[PDB]
RNA sequence: UUGAGCCUUGAUGUGUAGGAUAGGUGGGAGGCUUUGAAGUGUGGACGCCAGUCUGCAUGGAGCCGACCUUGAAAUACCACCCUUUAAUGUUUGAUGUUCUAACGUUGACCCGUAAUCCGGGUUGCGGACAGUGUCUGGUGGGUAGUUUGACUGGGGCGGUC
RNA sequence: CCAUAGGUUAAUGAGGCGAACCGGGGGAACUGAAACAUCUAAGUACCCCGAGGAAAAGAAAUCAACCGAGAUUCCCCCAG
RNA sequence: CGCGGGGUGGAGCAGCCUGGUAGCUCGUCGGGCUCAUAACCCGAAGGUCGUCGGUUCAAAUCCGGCCCCCGCAACCA
């Protein structure tokens, strides 16, 4: 699975469709890509998988207010 | 503007790209005035008419209640002693038909012309040279009344003129580039009152449009 | 891309305003920094705050300041030179402490090497010249010295 | 725009046309003219009759270069090869250098040996 | 470095008769040019051969109005409007320029690890390429779903519907 | 180097099982359209993931119509 | 069985499908270059563009039969 790591972005059910009669399944994937970020309570750096969208928030909200939160027990980063 | 050595200095202030705040076009409206006194400003009233038909063109003139700076100089036609108290109050000439052998000529001496109604009948003699020249008292304008003293004092706001040729929009001056933005709205809301009252016969569709200032390098803005 | 200034720069800042930057150049200086954030004026009181505390807590393990940044414009040059191959080429690479350096004073190899390079130590055994590494706010050039006399 | 008033000038005469070139010292072909732009069939191309109404119809071709000074190259074995030249001279221009470097077989390929009659 | 569009700005502008190339047009005596006017032409465009611009020979703060007199209308000072056209600017495609940082190594090395993958480090060489996505012009019986007229003491061509 | 990947030790959580129900995921063809693709059939059939004693929903940037409602689900109806 | 076309100087082929309207080459009968013929060049002679009615300003041309033909197909149980 392409996971946006940073926000839980995962692929969706939906259909192509076009301007024919005939409709067809697609299921939409994402882009994936690697970013890389510091801990300043951890002082280190991670590498974690990201996605458009999903990372448009990362940088707009800052890794302070979202990564510095983003464990639910530690996911082993 | 020209391009000049004391204009070069204020041109490098300014870029062909960006546009300004309406706050900030008024002092770049000032930046703009490379004399060393305060410069004029002229103002376009968005119309409304067709650019070269006479059954649309537009000529006249409207005095202002309070003005934007600098007098008018100020003639009043009446009789006998009540041109002295008139001359007390901002009058500078009399209309007298020792006067009218100058007006005749078409030198006029003075800027406008209030008029009593008694002395009017002296005024319809010459109201053919005045007429082109803006300076006709008309009983429907209010120039044309009793308590001429009074009304030479409110003559002293002055007058905007406005009139077209060949374009279908009409400029004028309106006062300094100095002058409050707030209060430029106000003559500019008495001129467009006195504009709906010259409006030609055949002025179909539209007529007032949004009003606006323009700057060099900055791009017209609301008024 | 519009940013707000959290310190004093001397290129840019608006009080209490957002300015333009390029978010590149913002993604690795300015960001990074902690200088400048896009938009969360609502916030960003709340961030410096959060800050305070972070910097409080810095000063336990450095709070020294720098007397160097004051001294670059003499343009003192490199005492140190490599032992170069036999067909004219070095060795590169190694160690921070055997380059730039004028004081022979160090034992380890430093964090901070006198000089600024996408990739460090250049292998060419020729006279270049090079950025001095003081501080991201003095600049200066010095040629390496490959005599050591 | 102002005139140059100095330059060189290129002749070719073969056996089949005249083709002359106002040049630049750098290689450039500032303005040309050829014989077969008379109308002119065959042969007729490397006469003198027309050669001699080609040069001020190069000189026509440069008629914002301006000309005064012409140093001149002139190659090929066709009989208009110097009355194109004069016409030049008669055009109100002054000729600085004439030289021929008309070519010297060298290798030549294969000949006509076996030649056409 | 420049193809394309667009902004920006200058030269314009006359006949006829007379000083006088009044472009239009709305105001009008103290205001303006220093990156600019003169000379008046050598020479380039245009030409009423005057003049202006490209740029000189070249200088370098002025100037202008009265008297005189043309005309709907004036000739300092200051708005507004324009044809044609180029350069500066600008948006946007090309051509090539250096150089790392998105991206990449079916390069090399050290360590995890007596591991050809992976991870971490090291040191080279590539690259604003690839890989991929939103939307989309076009293709695609390779694969797949489906449609595919009737009369005639027989059928097909013909005829009939 | 310090560190950390890696290594070791102690502790908690999960693991497998259990009838039917249940949220989410993958997803037809037949059938009807007296013929077929849209439409109907069907989110059925079958397969997958995951989990509770129920699952699911909720008290409004919802629903009405100037009257007002004031959570959701289940039932008869609204309504062929 | 028909279908679509054709109906041309002697032979072979144009034009047609836009009525203001019979043509080219080989031939046939003579001129020119010739000693002589062919080529070439210039001239002449020729077709009821099937047949009878109809429609029209008019019919090789359109409209209905009759009449002679070319080409395609003349085997399905």
């Amino acid at each position: 699975s392409r996971v946006c790591q940073v926000t839980g972005k995962r692929p969706v059910t939906g259909n192509n469709r076009s301007h024919a009669l005939n409709a067809t399944k697609r299921r939409f994937l994402p882009n994936l890509h690697s970013h890389r970020f510091w801990v300043e309570s951890e002082k280190r750096f991670v590498t974690l998988r990201v996605s458009a969208k999903g990372m448009r928030v990362i940088d707009k909200k800052g890794i302070d207010t979202v990564l510095a939160e983003l464990r639910a027990r530690g996911e082993k980063y | 503007a020209k391009l000049t050595k004391r204009m070069r200095v204020i041109r490098e202030k300014v870029d062909a790209t960006k546009q300004y705040d309406i706050n900030e076009a008024i002092a770049l409206l000032k930046e703009l005035a490379t004399a060393k006194f305060v410069e004029s400003v002229d103002v376009a009233v968005n119309l409304g008419i067709d650019a070269r038909k006479s059954d649309q063109n537009v000529r006249g003139a409207t005095v202002l209640p309070h003005g934007t700076g600098r007098s008018v100089r100020v003639a009043v036609f009446t009789q006998g002693a009540n041109a002295e108290a008139a001359k007390a109050a901002g009058a500078e000439l009399v209309g007298m038909e020792d006067l009218a052998d100058q007006i005749k000529k078409g030198e006029m001496n003075f800027d406008v012309v209030i008029a009593s109604p008694d002395a009017m009948r002296v005024v319809g003699q010459l109201g053919q040279v005045l007429g082109p020249r803006g300076l006709m008292p008309n009983p429907k304008v209010g120039t044309v009344t009793p308590n001429v003293a009074e009304a030479v004092k409110n003559a002293k706001a002055g007058q905007v003129r406005y009139r077209n040729d060949k374009n279908g929009i009409i400029h004028t001056t309106i006062g300094k580039v100095d002058f409050d933005a707030d209060k430029l709205k106000e003559n500019l809301e008495a001129l467009l009152v006195a504009l709906k009252k010259a409006k030609p016969t055949q002025a179909k569709g539209v007529y007032i449009k949004k009003v606006s200032i323009s700057t060099t390098m900055g791009a017209g803005v609301a008024v | 891309m519009q940013v707000i200034l959290l310190d004093k720069v001397a290129n840019l800042g608006s009080l209490g305003d957002q300015v333009n930057v390029k978010a590149g150049y913002a993604r690795n200086f300015l960001v990074p920094q902690g200088k400048a954030v896009p938009a969360t004026k609502k916030n960003i009181e709340f961030f410096e705050a959060r800050r305070a505390e972070l910097e409080a807590k810095l000063a336990e393990v450095l709070a020294a300041a720098n007397a160097r940044a004051e001294k670059i414009n003499a343009l003192e040059t490199v005492t140190i030179a490599s032992k170069a191959g036999d067909e004219g080429k070095l060795f590169g690479s190694i160690g921070t402490r055997d380059i730039a350096d004028a004081v022979t004073a160090a034992g380890v190899e430093v964090a901070k090497s006198e000089v600024r390079l996408p990739n460090g130590v250049l292998r060419t055994t020729g006279e270049h010249e090079v950025s001095f590494q003081v501080h991201s706010e003095v600049f200066a050039k010095v040629i390496v010295n490959v005599v050591a006399e | 725009r102002k005139q140059v008033s100095d330059g060189v000038a290129h002749i070719h005469a073969s056996f089949n046309n005249t083709i002359v070139t106002i040049t630049d010292r750098q290689g450039n072909a500032l303005g040309w003219a050829t014989a077969g732009g008379s109308g002119f069939r065959g042969s007729r191309k490397s006469t003198p009759f027309a050669a001699q109404v080609a040069a001020e119809r190069c000189a026509d071709a440069v008629k914002e270069y301006g000309i005064k000074n012409l140093e001149v190259m002139v190659k090929g074995p066709g009989p208009g090869r110097e009355s194109t030249i004069r016409a030049l001279n008669a055009a109100g221009f002054r000729i600085t250098n004439i030289t021929d470097v008309t070519p010297i077989p060298h290798n030549g390929c294969r000949p006509p040996k076996k030649r056409r009659v």
